[PDB]
């Protein structure tokens, strides 16, 4: 009636078009499938499982000599819309998949022109497999790729061609989590392998460091600066170990948070995942030295005696380097003499006790410089 | 008794893949409308909205007509969907799943070929979000419906009414629908050389903040209140460090949770995250001052010497400003008693310095109570 | 089986019986569809996603006038077991599904009697969408519905109807969480829009509360009863702040657990979920009062001065309202006089110090009753 | 080939809807047997059993028979399953979907008509967990098979053997199978009119108590041991509240974890839950007592007064029961004051030391009570 | 269109019903050469003892019904055809845990002039394994893959091996597990011959770089903090904090380790026993710390000192622990004498207190020696 059904009735049947035979006119002639990817939206990039999901369109073109009709025999109708399948199709699918089913995309329509040309453009959602590298988190830049190979044919039968080196980015709504740098496309062939041909599109994506530079990096710095503070305490308050244990617990919490956003591989560890371990080691050593200082501070002459070397070293030498500077009448006389002599011995005990407290202050100040010197020099090796 | 005959005669000379236009080179008209039954959920971490819809297509047909006579009665009919030709109105901004529509509900075919097709569908679209007012926020989602393969010259997509019909909606508990309108746009795409038509339905939802206030906001302000109390504790109690540590850990936990339950977009920062970081940095700054105050409380003249300016300052000037007022055998007996008395005199002289260091720690604690209580109150406002 | 083969072949081939036409030989001929739901086991009710899962055997019976043999010419078969996908069906499906699909479960055979009856009975496992009310959470009674509607036809084509005004238990395995109260059934028709009909079954259930009474409720009361002991610890003990802070975090952790067995809504909050907030407020005020008492206890005449008005009210009037109450020889003379005089000044200051340690004791007893009257008033008001 | 003629003459008139019986009144005797392959899991919180098993059906068709002398390719004909008659054997007590795992597989076919269909199937059955001696429980999960359509007058579900064959079993690591059996019933359902038959296979499994002994018994026993110590600490150190609070928090966390592990059935209460609740109550009682000995240890004669009854009763009974066992006159006037000051101070001190002894007796009283009470209730609760 | 000619004739002229094995007689077992090609290792998840792999099962056999020559139809020698048209032997994995048995998707085969058939279908697999975890930081396992045919047996097919090793030509190396060897072998039963199959082993190593420098050092730091617990002074008043924190950290680490890997099916790993031993030691340390704290706070007004205590401690035990322990004129006399006598009594009540303080020092030091020795002589058994 409208000649659009008559075109089909004269082109597909009667002449018996076949959808199982390649349109190769003869032998030793390859098909010329073209390709042009077009991005539409980057859904998300996953790091725990190393999976990248996208929403792309895959335009394809080739030529079939069987689909040719006279444009004057049928009034008008230069273009006809053959529906899903019903013609030959080079089965080109994404190779590296997540589930591994190598599943084809749904078929919509093939706009077939008069001169044998066939255009296709199916929409698809792909979940490829990436190789997420976490060493500058959260300032890293990644590179995940897609590979397209024919599911049935091979080389010496088809010739995959890239229509444009770059991938089209039209109708692309952007992402507030990842950036886009470049979308190059390559065609890999092996001179020795006679059946290898594919096209690879590389995705170079830069991360935006604002949801982590305000959520994870700042509190770690604050907690480290807290970790420094232990040695500036009077040691009489009775709350020295509480600060150390609290700092250790906070650092453990922050370390356990990070290990949920990082792949459990064994190749490299983030530059922020080693600073925490360094700080843990330093805090444990601070705990040990705080226990030693607390033990030293509580000594009295009735339990321990001070060796001459301890006095000579820690009361004269070290503080200079650390810049620290400090018958009835006879019976009455007999009774009174004991009271004054009792006080004389008491004042000597207090002098010795107050010397054990200054030793515990020189020891404490010595480790404030040692730990701080290590905490900076040892960190500059991590940047 | 003749419905089978009508089916056989109608479905004999019919081609499914051809457009139903008798006079070719004439676009066909398709009327579109959508109906919402339930807004399943609005996922904020992954930015996905899930709804249930009843798409409605009403298009005239140049064929599939008959005469109500001969076959007495049978004014309308029901035919399987696959037999007839349908337009492929697909959802553009998909998120996960399949582009096509679900269901196989048959189409009611009228006397003049008008076809009413109403298939059910459950969609998972993509919706950008703004979290700058996270407890009390508004969102602007959108659904984009348009034909995939056909163009403007072959399809004339119109609309029925500029509103989604809320004739059957199981109300969502946490989100409130405030507006829903549709519009038609004429757009031309890349890699194609023809005009295409489009229809966009954009929802407008509002949140009910009851669950996210009595669970997130009130404990945050409770913990923020407990910070200032550090500077009212005495230095001899021995519990000065516990309060600061507990406050810091509670703030850590709250920030961790709120970070967990929000989208990871870095376009902007929520107004609550700024306050949480602000309170966190002041809380960290208060542990430092406590350590530098407990060290002044335990100073003695046998180890530290008071300078010449910490006497005029911190004892006369600042206390006035902060309203802190400052409140023979006789010879042998003679020297024995004299030594006892002189020992007592030098003990009270030393104790005088031991309480000046205690008063300086009280002034420093007070001068920071007012600084904190100002910025803490002023910071919120 | 020589009779069955000829019966089936003749009946389903010679007439060319098409399973796409509703049986009707009149103007309207509303073919009625009897329904009788039969429960088998209540699987689970999920109060977080408000989804309930069951195991039912829906039963449908109509009368097809195109399947009526003679039953004496065919050697007397009197019954048949035609498979499902050969007979016209009315397509009755659940109309409030959770996931979204409407289709019925496995298709089995349907018995066709000799007078035209049909007795389809397909097993199914549904997942409806309930509205869970949470206000007495350990002791609550719910109301979940199952609405069945025709997926293809409506009035002027069919007319649904019930055969029993209740659901049948039959093969039922009792659950340990919920117990069945009643299962009513009702047909909904709107007498102004003809193209509407459905059948709704109400699932009324009640929880068994021993689990959440053994857990949750008892520990909450145990940790709430510990909130008043902060007012009895001595101020020189040194663990006042340790006790009254660890309690607050324990209450906070218990609240977050409760909000995990409760759907995220904005309409109802459990009565247990409101007591915890009241206790939280009380504990925070207790922390503030404890800090104030600690500051009052550690005072000395060398740093603070006791105002004359403080000496009266406390230590005179408030304590009784609380039922509580408490040459040569000259040098020896001069030196000894100084030692005695020094002891006199020390004793006078120790009395002033002991006044501050009793003022802080009276204050802590005053707040013990105040933080007790408002606890009873709040508990009664729920 | 002769196999083609055999297939053609077999499926030239066969109909797959009629019971293969010589008349219209004879049951189709079918034999049944279940072989278990792998017990997947026995999930308890959401009570469900999952298994992999093979179902063995044997019956006797009568129209599928040929001469084993006229033809060759005899005694075997692997016919696809969905082409011949098949009894509909389904699992009644199913949890979610999977009412009948049909598949495709193949069906054997001898020359006397017999068929030996054997399809694999995975079943998510539902069995109610019964916990009272967790983690030493003893489960009895069961499976029920039956023909959904035909009644006892048309299908006779016989059984072969008396137990599930186990010569395929990949032994599980947590559950040990004790005795799996099978038995047959005859039922008349309410929503029916004729007799129906079913075959029930009931598994009898026993848990292996080592995973939960290490992680749920040893730490809880340690925590229960540690709470007694708080009555031995002196009041002068200031660490009773820390100990009791830590014990209470640990007990609460362990009880909540145990709640997360076991189901929500409200029929019977596990013994371990009873013990946890009992220990929690006891720990909560200790915090109340600890406050009342700290309040007594810090009493002075200036504030409090001894009421003359606690003195006598405590200090005269409790330790026995508890087995605790000019110018010269001016100098005299000023000297007299100093001696009198010391006399008043000593009298005050001896009263204060009496309040410290009362708190020691009270603390030891509850140490004996707690040890005695905590063991004669545990000996009754725990078997 | 020679492919059209050959495809039409072969499947119809020869009456290929795809349901009959290509046998010239009854006992003509069709040899089926097999080969497996590994592609990925995915995961060796130990919580459920289930792996995941991607493989290419290469099969080969001979068909006598697919032959054409002596006519040379446009010179065609390969007749690539979809799978569901010709006879297949149905070789499936016989130790699957998911219940899936067949290949993922049916691809196309190849057909040559002499009748040979070559097939390479892809398939994902989740087998079952017995996990030995007695050396969890660095463990060696042995995981097998079993292939068998569920329709035929040794009287119909003759499964054979091409090479006694799988192929890793297309294997992408994994950053979690290290491959050692993949030996393949056949199996047959002399008694009642009906069983035939092939098996592939997947001997792997864990290449410890994540569970050896992390979570092994934090398990020894908390282990060695106990001597610090024992070195604190009693007057500091912080022993309970340190000991309780150490115990809680150890319990948390043990629970996390148990969560990561199911500890015991029949045998416990070599780190859980160490953690249990350390927890027992820490509990004993807590008990002894409470006893020492009680001993420290004593005075000659609440407790007495038996002579045997002074005989044992302060005399003998400290030496073996290497400790040192270094008118009115008559009335005024009465008041002065009272003051002096009171001071003498006070000095004697303080020396007894200092005897109690030193006894708690000996007991605390003695248990440090026992703890430092048992923790070393008890770690040889469970770590060597
Ligand atoms: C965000 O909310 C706005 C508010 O509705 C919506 O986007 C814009 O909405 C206005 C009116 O609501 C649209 O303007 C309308 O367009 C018609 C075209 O015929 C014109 O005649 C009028 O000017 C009329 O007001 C506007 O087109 C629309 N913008 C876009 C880009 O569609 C929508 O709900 C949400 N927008 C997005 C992008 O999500
Ligand atoms: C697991 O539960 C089942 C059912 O609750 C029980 O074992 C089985 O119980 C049935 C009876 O309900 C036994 O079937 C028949 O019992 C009758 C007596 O009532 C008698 O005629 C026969 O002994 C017949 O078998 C069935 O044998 C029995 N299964 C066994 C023993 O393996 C029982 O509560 C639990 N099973 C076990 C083994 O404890
Ligand atoms: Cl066969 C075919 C031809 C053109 C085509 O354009 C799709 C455009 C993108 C918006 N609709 C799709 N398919
Ligand atoms: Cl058509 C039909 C007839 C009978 C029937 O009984 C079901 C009962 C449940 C145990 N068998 C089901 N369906």
């Amino acid at each position: 009636a409208n000649a659009e059904e008559k075109l089909m009735d004269d082109l597909l049947n009667k002449t018996r078009y076949n959808n199982l035979i390649r349109p190769a006119t003869s032998s030793s002639q390859l098909i010329s499938i073209k390709l042009q990817l077009s991005l539409a939206q980057l859904i998300s990039v996953n790091e725990r499982e190393q999976i990248m999901t996208t929403n792309v369109w895959l335009k394809q073109e080739w030529t079939d000599y069987r689909l040719t009709w006279n444009s004057s025999r049928y009034e008008g109708v230069n273009i006809l819309r053959i529906p899903a399948k019903r013609i030959w199709l080079p089965d080109i699918v994404l190779y590296n998949n997540a589930d591994g089913t190598y599943e084809v995309s749904v078929y919509t329509n093939l706009i077939v022109r008069s001169n044998g040309s066939v255009l296709w453009l199916p929409p698809a959602i792909y979940k490829s497999a990436c190789k997420i590298e976490v060493k500058y988190f959260p300032f890293d830049q990644q590179n995940c790729t897609l590979k397209f190979r024919s599911w049935t044919y091979d080389h010496t039968e088809i010739d995959m061609v890239l229509m444009t080196p770059t991938a089209s980015m039209d109708d692309f709504t952007p992402s507030g989590e990842w950036d886009i740098v470049a979308l190059p496309g390559r065609r890999t062939v092996n001179p020795q392998d006679p059946s290898y041909v594919d096209v690879t599109y590389d995705f170079i994506i830069k991360r935006k460091p604002l949801f982590y530079t305000i959520n994870l990096i700042i509190p770690c710095v604050l907690t480290t600066l807290l970790a420094i503070l232990v040695f500036y305490l009077p040691s009489d308050c009775g709350e020295k170990m509480t600060l150390c244990i609290s700092v250790l617990l906070a650092l453990t919490f922050f370390l356990l948070l990070i290990s949920k956003i990082v792949p459990p591989t064994s190749l490299d560890v983030p530059l922020i995942g080693k600073y925490l371990m360094f700080t843990m080691v330093l805090v444990t050593f601070s705990i040990v030295t705080s226990v030693c200082v607390l033990n030293v501070h509580h000594r009295s002459p009735s339990t321990h005696t001070m060796a001459p070397w301890v006095k000579r070293c820690f009361l004269h030498k070290l503080p200079t380097f650390l810049f620290m500077k400090r018958p009835d009448l006879a019976e009455i006389l007999e009774e009174v003499s004991y009271i004054a002599n009792r006080f004389r011995n008491q004042d000597e005990d207090q002098s010795v006790v107050e010397d054990w407290k200054y030793v515990a202050m020189v020891v404490d100040r010595l480790f404030l410089w040692v730990f701080m010197f290590v905490c900076v020099l040892g960190t500059v090796g991590l940047f | 008794a003749t419905e089978e005959r009508l089916f056989h005669k109608l479905f004999s000379h019919y081609n499914q893949f051809i457009r139903p236009v008798e006079n070719v080179s004439d676009p066909v008209t398709v009327h579109f409308e959508v109906a919402i039954t339930q807004l399943a959920n609005v996922d904020e971490v992954n930015q996905i909205m899930e709804t249930n819809l009843w798409l409605r297509h009403i298009w005239n047909d140049y064929k599939l007509r008959w005469d109500p006579m001969e076959y007495d009665g049978i004014e309308t009919l029901r035919v399987p969907a696959d037999k007839i030709w349908k337009p492929d109105i697909v959802l553009y901004n998909n998120a996960v799943g399949d582009f096509q529509v679900e269901g196989k509900t048959k189409a009611l075919l009228k006397y003049n070929g008008m076809i009413t097709w109403t298939p059910p569908a459950i969609f998972k679209s993509s919706c950008p979000m703004d979290i700058t007012f996270f407890p009390f926020d508004h969102q602007n989602c959108s659904l984009k419906f348009g034909s995939w393969t056909y163009d403007k010259a072959e399809i004339d997509l119109l609309i029925i009414g500029s509103k989604v019909d809320m004739n059957d909606f199981w109300e969502n508990s946490e989100w409130e629908i405030i507006d829903a309108s549709g519009y038609k746009h004429d757009i031309k795409y890349n890699c194609c050389e023809e005009i295409y038509t489009d229809i966009t339905y954009s929802f407008y939802i509002r949140r009910l903040p009851m669950f996210y206030t009595i669970n997130l906001i009130i404990p945050c302000l409770f913990i923020s209140f407990l910070t200032v109390l550090v500077f009212y504790l005495p230095s001899d109690c021995g519990e000065k460090v516990t309060l600061c540590i507990s406050v810091l850990l509670s703030l850590t936990v709250f920030l961790l949770v709120i970070t967990e339950t929000i989208p990871s977009t870095s376009l902007v920062v929520p107004l609550v995250g700024e306050y949480l970081l602000f309170t966190m940095i002041f809380v960290t700054l208060s542990i430092v001052v406590t350590v530098f105050v407990l060290n002044i409380h335990y100073r003695t003249p046998t180890t530290h010497t008071m300078p010449r300016w910490v006497k005029t300052v911190f004892l006369k000037l600042l206390p006035q400003v902060l309203l802190m007022r400052w409140p023979p055998e006789l010879a042998d007996i003679l020297n024995e008693v004299q030594y006892i008395a002189n020992r007592f005199r030098s003990q009270n002289e030393t104790k005088e310095v031991e309480d000046d260091w205690k008063y300086v720690a009280m002034v420093v604690d007070r001068v920071f109570l007012w600084v904190f209580i100002i910025v803490c109150v002023f910071g919120t406002a």
